[PDB]
């Protein structure tokens, strides 16, 4: 209801994207200077109101709650005519600032494009309607842009949070009541391409800095944190952002990587862990090329009176030790398992040193041997792993569980797990044990190889999974020596974040089918750590490397299912009245999203049944499928782009043949 | 009230967050949530309430 | 209080109030997913009193001579729980002689009745 | 029978009251031919001796139609484990001969391959016996009938804390008290279909009658429907 003064003005600036001008003093940096960028400032524009340096090309974050009119002054103090226009809000056309062909007046027409130098009071009266709902988080989240150049605009800045929020709920600064701290997350694309001075700019941009360098952020321990993940840029950018080490809730959903796309705007939560720096990077491969390092300060603050609510229960109902022994060991491999390479690697080697149709291949990945014994000779875990790759061994992990890993390295390189999306949960807590975390406590020995250590895994109480959410819910987990060649390589691996009640580690509720892997993850053997011995000393080619290639760039790659090329994978089947609970896994770097579809057959999804699902890269997804019609039916994609067309499993459905009951 | 069922198809990842000028949306489920925008998605069928 | 040497009398004052089924397992730790038909026990007896002061019939209760001396699974009223396949529709239908040896009926000199 | 209303004259043929030594029915009885009773195999843990009082109408009092037919051999599944919470059916063969009459017409088996396709695919299915009137309510001392519907799959097994198999199927009401209880045991639950009742099975198991949440355990007729017909021809 108070009426909000606002005052902000655009002005170009010659901003750095360092995090400080450091030792070396001066600016000599992209040639992305002269950014314009709107500013609060002090009432009736005394002077700009100081910008976070964290917020270095961010704006005025503009809090507002329900019932306000906010009279935002804009003086346009960049020297170009100018405009300012919301998203979300049911404006008037006097203050619309938006110019196009609506017919309107002079009037309704100045706002969409102010004169430079001009302060123009940019009111709009908040409602009820314009406000977080009913199982909506007390704050909701907007933008207002420039409207005079779409395009030229955000890449020459001109951006500023907007934010609105629930009454009572909202501070006089903007923060919430019941929040300890509020986090406004920003990333970018910025090209100068598009902007007012002209360069070829495809550096990235988290925030107001470049490639991952920002300046660090310190969260006290326990922190109620109401983030605002927002992101915008140019093009089609996809922004899958993990929060290593944290769960947020979005839409009452819990998942620890938030992937979002271009022109996104989120709020969540997170009650701040234990201790230790963390950073968090977007599992886009462009994104990879840059850094997007948004390294996060974890740190149990005395001058924050830690609660200890303790109110939870601390003890072994359902839990177990659960120690998987899951040494990882050097394997042989083939892509494709023309002959039944199935029942994990008893017959090892078995190969003639060619890529192509029987053993041969020797994609030399390291395996995720899965182990019981303690000296991790025998393989001791030799399951009905029947038409099954290189697939880590699903953990069943019901919530707040407990569950041991050791690892001894038979590779020759050092080795050590990642869990990507179960590092949320509080890690084994290292002072000692720190290893070479890069100061984000990240517990990676990095196992030489024939040296052995452990893995003190155990979950709290909040889970990923809930009833906005299914039973088990699909996270899996890697290496960290090199994500990218050992991604490329065999060091994949998934377990399950379980909400379930009758499965006693043995099943999640054993009364519907539990197959559940779909991972169409791209391979690149000219990508993969063992390039070396695998492309060059087992191939039919000499020991080039061969990255320059006619189709070996193209060959070394494939989207293979599973460990299993699409080509050389048997058809699926499977008995009427039977129910296929599924924990699938996009985690290839596609590039484009798939969508897969049963012939017949239809998807669940909560309540609603989808019968074609859209896939999103490094995310699991876990439903169940009816399926409801008899004989062999597709497991097709309709996306069906030659790159990743022949995706179609032909799983069977008959009556149930075995008559059973003896006679 | 009028009541939305925009649809995407496949192709190559065509997101379009349709924006509205001076516009609220309405989510139409179990949560009953207020948008603004919303991003197209490719292979997925969205209704709402305007 | 007096008469009875050692008999018991109550000050009257008021007493709070408590809940149990919101609190899961704490220090039990007994199993890690659910099941509620279908389980069977052996086991002994921890006494609260002197053996001395109670004689015979102290470490014994919890039993019948007949039924659980054996230690064997009996009849269909208390099949309700053991039975896997059953657990809404037994309905023995019946309650035959001595179903419960633990329970007592008054009479007075009244018309033969019950009184507490 | 939780709730519900009373079977009227002639509308629960097959259904029998299975009398024990004390001619009260300890079970719900299934009349199938001139000289068979159906009832699930748990019934078989719960009996001293037993005759079948056909055409029973009250537990109060004799109302007509009562013939006490005797139980000559069960035939019990060999499969027939209470653990599978499956193949809790036991076919009474009888040797007193079963007199079709008013309330006496069983309850024959269809075609398998369209009973897979029609039964199970129902809405909705009827359960009768002398059972219990509420989830604890006194045993219904008329013959009282009560519909249920069907329950997906999914449902059953996050509504259960046990296994929901290939066959069992839950049917009731998420919150609603109506369903089979303690009186229905083998209490004959069918299916209409063109005036002609099918018997879509039985409730063998369950967290309390009708419970929040909870729903009754039914046995698939139509996974033993040859099971079904060779022990019609067994014993
Ligand atoms: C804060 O996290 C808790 C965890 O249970 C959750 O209840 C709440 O919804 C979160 N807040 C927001 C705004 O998501
Ligand atoms: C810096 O940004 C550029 C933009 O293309 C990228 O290629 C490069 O890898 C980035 N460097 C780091 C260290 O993130």
């Amino acid at each position: 209801a108070q009426l909000r003064q606002f005052y902000v003005a655009a002005q170009g600036i010659s901003w750095s994207y360092r995090p400080e001008p450091t030792n070396s003093s001066l600016n000599l940096s992209v040639t992305s200077f002269k950014k314009i960028v709107y500013r609060e400032y002090e009432p009736y524009f005394k002077k700009e109101k100081p910008q976070s340096t964290i917020s270095g090309l961010l704006g005025p974050t503009l809090y507002a709650e329900v019932g306000d009119i906010i009279k935002v002054h804009f003086k346009n103090k960049a020297d170009k005519p100018l405009s300012i226009h919301p998203q979300g809000i049911r404006y008037s056309k006097l203050s619309e600032g938006a110019s196009y062909l609506d017919h309107t007046f002079p009037a309704e027409k100045m706002d969409d494009a102010v004169a430079p130098g001009r302060e123009y009071t940019y009111e709009w009266s908040i409602s009820e309607d314009s406000g977080p709902t009913h199982d909506d988080p007390p704050c909701l989240t907007h933008i207002y842009y420039s409207h005079e150049n779409l395009i030229e605009d955000f890449n020459s800045g001109l951006i500023g949070p907007l934010l609105i929020c629930k009454k009572g709920t909202l501070t006089e600064g903007g923060t919430q009541k019941t929040f300890d701290k509020q986090i406004v997350l920003l990333f970018a694309v910025f090209d100068e391409s598009k902007s007012w001075s002209q360069s070829s700019s495809l550096m990235y941009t988290v925030n107001g800095y470049v490639n991952g360098t920002m300046p660090d952020i310190t969260v006290c321990a326990h922190d109620h944190i109401s983030w605002h993940l927002l992101g915008m840029s140019s093009g089609p950018e996809l922004f899958s952002i993990h929060f290593n080490g944290q769960v947020l809730e979005q839409n009452h959903h819990k998942v620890s990587a938030i992937t979002l796309v271009s022109a996104t705007s989120t709020t969540a939560n997170m009650t701040v862990g234990p201790e230790g720096k963390w950073i968090i990077s977007s599992l886009t491969p462009k994104h990879l090329q840059a850094g997007m390092q948004a390294y996060i300060d974890i740190k149990n603050c005395p001058k924050k009176t830690r609660n200890l609510k303790k109110i939870t229960r601390e003890q072994r109902r359902h839990m177990k030790r659960w120690e998987y022994f899951i040494a990882a060991e050097e394997v042989i491999w083939d892509y494709a398992p023309v002959i039944p390479a199935n029942m994990d690697k008893k017959y090892r080697s078995q190969h003639l040193d060619n890529f192509s149709n029987q053993i041969g291949k020797h994609y030399k990945k390291v395996m995720y041997t899965q182990y019981e014994d303690e000296s991790f000779t025998k393989h001791t875990v030799n399951p009905n792993m029947k038409e099954d790759g290189i697939l880590g061994p699903i953990i069943r992990a019901q919530v707040r569980d407990t569950l041991k890993i050791v690892f001894k390295n038979m590779a020759s390189r050092p080795y050590s797990i990642y869990p990507h999306g179960v590092t949320f949960s509080p890690y084994e807590d290292e002072v000692n044990s720190s290893f070479t975390s890069g100061r984000n406590n990240t517990m990676i020995r990095a196992v030489q190889p024939g040296e052995t250590y452990t893995y003190k895994w155990n979950i709290l109480e909040f889970d990923e999974p809930t009833e906005n959410d299914a039973q088990c819910l699909t996270r899996p987990y890697y290496s960290d020596v090199d994500i990218m060649r050992d991604i490329a390589s065999g060091l994949i691996g998934l377990l399950l974040i379980c909400k379930s009640r009758s499965l006693d580690r043995r099943g999640i509720q054993r009364a519907a089918d539990i197959e559940q892997q779909a991972v169409f993850a791209v391979f690149d053997e000219n990508k993969s750590w063992y390039l070396e011995d695998n492309i060059n000393k087992f191939c039919e080619n000499p020991d080039e490397v061969k990255r320059d290639d006619p189709k070996f760039y193209e060959s070394n790659i494939m989207s293979t299912i599973n460990g299993y090329v699409p080509e050389s994978i048997t058809t699926l089947g499977f008995c009427f009245d039977d129910t296929v609970q599924w924990h699938f896994c996009s985690v290839g770097t596609q590039n484009e999203i798939l969508t897969i579809h049963f012939t017949g057959h239809s998807f669940i999804y909560g309540k609603r049944h989808e019968d074609t699902l859209t896939l999103f890269p490094m995310r699991g997804e876990s439903v169940t499928v009816t399926m409801d019609n008899v004989g062999t039916w597709m497991l097709t994609s309709m996306n069906s782009s030659p790159r990743s067309k022949k995706l179609r499993l032909k799983f069977r459905d008959v009556k149930c043949i075995p008559d059973d009951d003896e006679d | 009230w009028v009541r939305l069922h925009l649809l995407n198809i496949g192709g190559s990842q065509d997101i379009h967050v349709v924006h509205f000028h001076g516009q609220t949306l309405l989510e139409n489920g179990n949560k009953q949530h207020q948008l603004g925008v919303w991003p197209l998605l490719p292979g997925s069928f969205k209704t709402l309430e305007m | 209080v007096a008469g009875k040497p050692g008999d018991f009398g109550y000050c009257d004052l008021n007493y709070c109030e408590e809940a149990v089924e919101e609190e899961t397992g704490d220090g039990l730790d007994e199993d890690s997913d659910r099941a509620i038909e279908g389980r069977t026990a052996t086991s002994e007896y921890q006494t609260f009193f002197n053996p001395r002061t109670f004689g015979s019939g102290e470490a014994d209760c919890g039993l019948r001579p007949l039924f659980e001396k054996k230690s064997l699974e009996d009849k269909t009223e208390r099949e309700l729980l053991e039975s896997y396949i059953d657990g809404r529709i037994v309905e023995g239908s019946d309650a035959e002689i001595g179903m419960s040896p633990w329970q007592v009926m008054l009479f007075r000199k009244s018309p033969q009745e019950l009184l507490c | 029978i939780v709730g519900g209303q009373e079977c009227k004259d002639g509308e629960c043929p097959w259904q029998a009251l299975l009398i024990n030594e004390e001619n009260e029915g300890f079970c719900g009885g299934t009349i199938l031919s001139e000289f068979y009773i159906l009832t699930a195999a748990h019934c078989l843990y719960q009996a001293k001796r037993f005759k079948v009082r056909v055409g029973d109408r009250n537990t109060e009092q004799e109302e007509g139609g009562e013939a006490v037919h005797e139980v000559e051999v069960v035939i019990k599944h060999n499969r027939f484990t209470k653990e599978t919470y499956d193949f809790d059916i036991a076919v009474l063969r009888l040797k007193t001969p079963i007199t079709f009459r008013m309330n006496v017409a069983p309850a024959c088996l269809p075609e398998r391959d369209w009973a897979e396709s029609t039964l199970m695919t129902q809405k909705t299915g009827i359960v009768s016996g002398f059972g219990r009137t509420h989830e604890k309510g006194r045993q219904s001392t008329r013959l009282k009938m009560l519909e249920v519907p069907y329950v997906d799959r999914n449902s059953c097994k996050l509504s259960s804390s046990f296994i929901i198999t290939q066959n069992m199927f839950c049917a009731g009401y998420d919150t609603k008290q109506e369903d089979a209880c303690q009186g229905d045991a083998g209490g004959p639950h069918v299916t209409r279909f063109k005036d002609t009742y099918f018997v879509t099975g039985i409730v063998s198991w369950g967290e309390g009658c009708a419970r929040k949440g909870k729903y009754g355990i039914y046995t698939k007729v139509t996974a033993f429907l040859k099971w079904i017909d060779r022990s019609m021809k067994t014993r």
